[PDB]
């Protein structure tokens, strides 16, 4: 049988099946409970909303992520979440398909245990297996060498990989975000005099967000023609059909990807966590990890991202060794994609993790078969 | 051997001797067996004579004394007739057959030697009685 | 041993496989002593272990039953068929229940109706071999026995195949009594050049070989009487269209096309010379040797017009093909490391498209670019040069495939008549097995299917043998079945070479030497009948029912790759200029599939269409390689012998009790053994005595009820001790009569 793939992260969940080109499913992994007294007698109140009902009735809603920077921080929504999706969107009894799941790397440990947990007991996948995100982008891209630079919602990290082999002690991890792009883009639009207090007032920023930011090929430039001319100055509507005008700070909120401090962290943005991921491994691999950098996850898709490092790392980086991006427009789907290439390899169906096995050693082994 | 017997052979011997000097030819020897009273075979023959060379068997003389030990050599019911019985069941042989065994198989004789052993003993048929046949060259 | 003095055996030559001789002396526990008709006395050799083949006795020589034979070996089944073939002249022979058939090149008188009518009454046994003696049988079988019935005709595509088909449908036609009601004859006959001409190419063992598998249903009414009938197609060598080793050429059709080239009507089809034409130039060899092209084309086109195709549909069917042609000078400029496009104007584009009427704009975008949907929203992606000459590749493919399906279905449309069919008698011709010194992906299928139609062909002769057993009340225990899923498990299964070439085909930066490198582990020291060539690391072996067969890795990945873009085919489906296209692609994961995965299942669909009927066999050997007249070459009918899987039914019949006689008969042979003290009333019981006494070892016979089996080389063996006992009895008397004439040549001599 086909088995499922599924991706989950603290923005969209993405699932199909193996040997799919799309997922079919997608949807905001979002849990949502009524904020207000049902007045209406046979309203049919609900006690919860998943996914696109949260979305849609949102405003009668309080909106809640029951992932936090890839950790799941609260079980129950997440098992609700899974639950929705194969019954309800998926259609299909998990039974009887095997099931991949996906994860940043340098997760808690006790992540993936109770991850594996509730698929055996609470699903009974007939079996299954966890991979790292950064890995499946490979697969999307059609490489096996290469730096993967992965930014969704939630966890950033670079993950090197030379010849089909991840090297541990270069990985690099950060907290920088969609989200806290979007949480930046609130605080610094109230200098415009537009406020939004609210998690359904949070998800029309993240669609401010999502139309109108771009990333400045010179920020200081654009900083001194945002002062010269309205021209570059760009408006958008409310559900209400209110009208706002927002300014340099549409550029100005994907800048601080590039300079951290900004939000206030001391760290240094995905450029320079780049380069010193290169430097942390061998001089013989590094050129070919110059030659390959694919682009992952959501956050990359800003306009202008790519010429953007295109410019930074040729600016650091030795000057006659040649630099390349590599930023395919599916690459918000691309763990996706991954994940069906990996999950319909026949070498790959002797590694799914048994029933067996699981029931023998309890959910440990995952730590011995997964990483 | 007696002498009378030695008498009898030496002077059937010397009646086979074309050339005056007491002796035969080796490929005479066989002859002179059968003449008095040995049936050895072409390979009986030549193993009692030596496996004589063509050059030798045609053309060497031996006399009767070299001659004799052969002949001793040579010399030292039921299954005629089975044999006979080979080619029947109702006690006949067809004359083809008997001719083309006798002409093909062994120790091939020629035809005109089959054609006067056989001559009188076939009946319209082409068939002979082999138990009488078999009496007859026996006597 | 079975080896004494004035014995035969068959010694090795190189000028024809055997040679005979006889032994000088006894054998014992070394050298032998040979008689041979040239240097007539020698020195043989004993190998530090076997013995030479000893040599069956001339009775059984030249019988009509190559089983029959008391030894079962190459020399004894090369002789066999030499013996009639040139002195006989009789052709059709049979080896178990298959018939074994040598092609003439003289045309033979047997064929004519007289001796039709003459079989028409007669069962397997009662006649001696000949193709009606097997269409006989499958009408006979149908006729007694709803089940539908098969004939099965392998070899190469020039021993003979098509005559030994003609001619069973006229066996047909003319015992059906249906000759006013239908001529499917005269059709299939005519049909037969068109599907040659498609269907068929040169390989370089030799012209005209067949790339597919034809199989033809012959429909009845329920009183036996013929009402038309139906192709179907089979195992098309789809990768073909794009691809030749040295030496090879692309499908007739092409050639043929190219060269009516002169024609007004093709004017506009601007087709070059047949090796202007990246996929008609890879071969080298453009000119097949022995034909005129253009003079093929003639026929061809006769035989369209006379099997209902329109005037106007053969000139689309050439604008197709013309069009593929066409579309492979297409050309690819790289922009980046990651991405290519057309160049401007670039010709053979512009042509393909005025050919099949899509516009060169999006066309020219949609080869550059794959399109990804998913359900909200949609990624004009583009796509690497390397990836784009496989979409190319694929989509010629995908085309050809089409445009011989609905060729095949409108020959179909003349053959079918109306009339529903009660049942049918069913004939198929189909590739033997293939090896070259060179072996590659076309070959490793080609086999693959052989020895899958080698696994039905091993499991019927061994469910009516196990009949033959249960009807005589043996043990049927006794013998024990041969089975070739050992190796089917290797090519077919889940990590097999076709699963793990299609997992290649997928894996990012796939690689002929990273699949050989990967099969190299799974395999190699794990399974018993996968091998590797010493000296090499892109080539693997595998034991066949037939032989060791080395395939080369090299070319090995690039045929396995198919994937067609959708935009790309909704493009020409979309197209204005002229019906046919549209009507190809008429009714997914069939354009994901690869070509191994297409042929597993083309192959699986062939193999239930078999399975549902009780097949009969023919094979097919092309006795010399120079179409001489009459000529029997050994070194040649040795490698047809091994491709038509006659020698494995032989060596698996070996292990068997082939030897199988009746009472009667054996009283009338061995009666002369028999001592007639013992000869005795009752011949099933007679016997008993007589074999057990003769033959020290019970377990060598078997006492069928209403025959007797024995173990091969034990009836040359009694026939040996009966040859004795008659030259025993021939001494005794040539002793007497000798003794008696030389008596009376002295009584003429004295007197
Ligand atoms: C007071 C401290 C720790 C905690 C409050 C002490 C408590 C006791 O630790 C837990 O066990 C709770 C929990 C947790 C959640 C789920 C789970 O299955 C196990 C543990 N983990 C967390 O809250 C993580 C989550 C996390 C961030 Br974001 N990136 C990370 C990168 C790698 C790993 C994990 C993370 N988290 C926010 C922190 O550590 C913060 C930054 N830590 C601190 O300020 C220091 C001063 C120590
Ligand atoms: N086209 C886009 N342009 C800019 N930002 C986007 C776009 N699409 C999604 N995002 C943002 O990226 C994040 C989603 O990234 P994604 O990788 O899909 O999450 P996950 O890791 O859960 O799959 C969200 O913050 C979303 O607002
Ligand atoms: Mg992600």
């Amino acid at each position: 049988t086909t088995a499922l793939v599924c991706d989950n992260g603290s923005g969209l969940v993405k699932a199909g099946f193996a040997g799919d080109d799309a997922p079919r499913a997608v949807f905001p992994s979002i849990v949502g409970r009524p904020r207000h007294q049902g007045v209406m007698v046979g309203m049919g109140q609900k006690d919860s909303y998943v996914g696109d009902e949260a979305q849609s009735k949102r405003g009668i809603l309080t909106l809640k992520y029951p992932i936090e920077h890839g950790i799941i921080t609260n079980w129950d929504d997440m098992e609700k979440i899974w639950h929705h999706t194969f019954y309800n969107e998926l259609r299909v009894a998990p039974e009887e398909h095997p099931t991949l799941l996906t994860e940043a790397p340098l997760n808690p440990k006790a992540n993936r245990e109770k991850m594996t947990q509730i698929m055996f007991e609470t699903f009974n996948v007939p079996a299954m297996y966890v991979a790292i995100q950064a890995v499946l982008s490979l697969y999307a891209s059609g490489r096996t060498t290469g730096i993967v630079l992965d930014s969704g919602d939630g966890v950033t990290h670079n993950v090197p990989i030379y010849e089909g082999y991840a090297l541990p002690h270069a990985i690099m991890r950060l907290d920088l975000a969609g989200r806290d792009l979007t949480d930046y883009l609130m605080k610094i639009l109230t200098e415009r005099g537009y406020s939004f207090v609210t998690t359904a007032e949070r998800e029309i920023v993240r669609d401010i967000k999502e139309k109108l930011c771009y990333v400045a090929l010179d920020f200081e430039n654009e900083m001194a023609t945002a002062a010269s001319s309205s021209s570059l100055e760009k408006s958008y509507e409310l559900p209400d059909g209110q009208v706002i005008t927002i300014g340099n700070e549409r550029f100005r909120c994907p800048e601080t990807l590039f300079q951290p401090s900004f939000i206030g962290m001391e760290s240094a943005g995905i450029h320079e966590t780049t380069y010193n991921s290169i430097m942390k491994c061998d001089i013989d691999i590094r050129k070919d990890l110059y030659a390959n950098n694919v682009m992952s996850g959501g956050t990359t898709m800003y306009p202008g991202i790519a010429d953007r490092m295109q410019k930074e790392i040729t600016a650091l980086a030795p000057s006659t060794m040649k630099i390349k991006i590599i930023a395919p427009p599916e690459r918000k789907y691309s763990v996706w994609i991954g994940g069906s290439i990996l999950a319909s390899l026949s070498t790959f169906q002797q590694m799914w993790i048994t029933k067996q096995e699981y029931d023998e050693a309890g959910p440990s082994i995952v730590h011995r078969k997964c990483f | 051997f007696n002498k009378d017997q030695l008498e009898e052979f030496k002077e059937a011997f010397e009646l086979f001797d074309r050339v005056g000097d007491g002796k035969i030819l080796y490929s005479q020897c066989g002859d002179v067996m059968r003449a008095l009273g040995q049936n050895p075979t072409n390979a009986e023959v030549l193993k009692v004579l030596g496996n004589p060379k063509s050059d030798e068997l045609k053309s060497r003389r031996v006399d009767f004394e070299t001659f004799l030990p052969m002949l001793q050599a040579v010399a030292k019911y039921e299954d005629y007739l089975e044999g006979f019985r080979v080619f029947d069941g109702n006690g006949k042989v067809m004359g083809a057959e008997l001719r083309h065994v006798l002409t093909t198989l062994g120790e091939k004789m020629t035809e005109e030697e089959v054609e006067t052993v056989l001559a009188g003993h076939e009946d319209s048929n082409g068939c002979i009685n082999y138990e009488a046949f078999l009496k007859h060259i026996l006597s | 041993e079975l080896y004494t003095k004035y014995a035969r055996v068959w010694i090795p030559d190189p000028e024809e496989v055997w040679k005979s001789a006889e032994l000088l002396k006894d054998y014992k526990p070394k050298v032998l002593q040979l008689r041979l008709e040239e240097g007539k006395d020698l020195e043989y050799c004993l190998d530090p272990k076997e013995l030479p083949p000893l040599r069956n006795p001339d009775i059984l020589v030249g019988e009509n039953d190559l089983t029959a034979l008391s030894y079962l070996h190459e020399p004894a089944v090369l002789h066999n068929l030499k013996v009639r073939f040139i002195d006989s002249k009789l052709i059709y022979t049979y080896c178990g229940i298959v018939l074994v058939a040598i092609n003439p090149y003289e045309q033979l008188p047997i064929y004519g109706e007289d001796i039709i009518n003459a079989y028409s009454g007669q069962n397997m046994g009662d006649m001696d071999p000949h193709i009606f003696a097997v269409a006989e049988e499958a009408y006979k079988q149908m006729a007694r026995d709803e089940r539908n019935q098969s004939i099965i005709v392998s070899g190469e595509s020039g021993a003979g195949k098509t005559v030994s088909a003609k001619y069973a449908m006229r066996y047909f036609a003319t015992v059906s009594g249906s000759a006013s009601e239908a001529n499917v004859e005269e059709k299939v006959l005519a049909s037969n050049p068109i599907m040659e001409s498609i269907g068929n190419a040169k390989t370089t063992r030799n012209d005209n070989s067949s790339r597919f598998g034809k199989y033809i249903e012959i429909g009845f009414d329920k009183r036996y009487r013929i009402i038309g009938a139906n192709m179907r197609t089979y195992l098309l060598e789809k990768s073909r269209v794009v691809f030749q080793a040295e030496e090879e050429r692309n499908y007739h059709i092409f050639y043929q096309l190219c060269a009516s080239a002169a024609l007004p009507e093709f004017k506009t089809l601007r087709l070059g010379n047949a090796n202007y034409f990246h996929y008609t130039k890879q071969g080298g060899s453009p000119v097949i040797d022995g034909i005129d092209d253009a003079k093929e084309m003639v026929n061809t086109r006769q035989a369209c017009t006379l099997l209902g195709i329109s005037d106007s549909y053969q000139m689309g069917i050439f604008r197709i093909l013309a069009g593929i042609l066409h579309l492979g000078n297409v050309e690819f400029a790289s922009r980046d490391s990651d991405s290519c496009a057309i160049p401007p104007k670039h010709d053979p584009l512009t042509i393909f498209c005025d050919l099949m009427g899509v516009d060169y704009e999006e066309m020219a975008h949609w080869l550059c670019h794959r399109k990804l949907a998913t359900a909200t929203e949609t990624y004009i992606k583009p796509i690497s040069k390397l990836h784009a000459i496989n979409a190319r590749d694929a989509l010629a493919k995908h085309i050809y495939a089409n445009l011989f399906n609905w060729i095949v279905d409108h020959v179909n449309k003349a053959l079918h008549s109306t009339v529903k069919q009660h049942s049918f008698i069913g004939v198929l011709d189909i590739y033997g097995f293939e090896t070259f010194e060179i072996n590659s992906f076309e070959q490793f299928c080609i086999n693959y299917a052989n020895e899958k139609l080698q696994q039905q062909f091993n499991m019927h002769v061994f469910k009516l043998e196990q009949e033959e057993y249960m009807k005589e009340q043996i043990p049927w225990t006794l013998i024990d079945f041969y089975d070739n899923q050992p190796c089917i498990n290797l090519i077919e299964a889940k990590m097999g070479v076709l699963d793990l070439l299609d997992e290649e085909c997928k894996m990012p930066k796939g690689s002929d030497d990273t699949w050989a490198q990967k099969l190299y582990n799974t395999h190699l020291n794990k399974c018993a009948l996968f091998e590797k060539p010493r000296l090499s690391n892109k080539a693997f072996i595998i034991k066949h029912f037939a032989d060791k067969v080395e395939y080369q890795c090299e070319g090995f990945l690039e045929k396995n790759k198919d994937t067609v873009y959708e935009e790309q085919i909704k493009v020409l489906k979309s197209s204005k200029k002229f019906k046919l296209l549209p009507e190809l692609f008429q009714d997914s994961k069939e354009h994901k599939k690869t070509v191994g995965h297409q042929f597993r299942n083309s192959l699986h669909l062939l193999m239930e269409t078999l399975n549902a009927t009780t097949p009969h066999y023919v094979r097919c050997i092309k006795p010399n390689d120079f179409k001489f007249p009459f000529t029997f070459d050994e070194k040649r009918a040795v490698q047809q012998l091994r491709a038509c899987g006659v020698l494995e039914t032989i060596r698996i019949s070996a292990a068997g009790f082939p030897s199988r006689w009746t009472y009667q008969e054996f009283f009338s042979r061995y009666r002369v053994l028999m001592k007639q003290k013992d000869v005795l009333s009752d011949r099933k019981q007679t016997c008993k005595n007589v074999l057990e006494k003769l033959i020290l070892d019970k377990d060598k016979y078997q006492f069928g009820k209403t025959k007797i089996f024995f173990r091969a080389g034990q009836v040359a063996y009694l026939e040996k001790i009966r040859a004795d006992k008659l030259r025993a009895a021939c001494i005794r008397i040539q002793k007497t009569i000798r003794g008696w004439l030389m008596r009376k040549k002295y009584m003429r001599m004295r007197r």
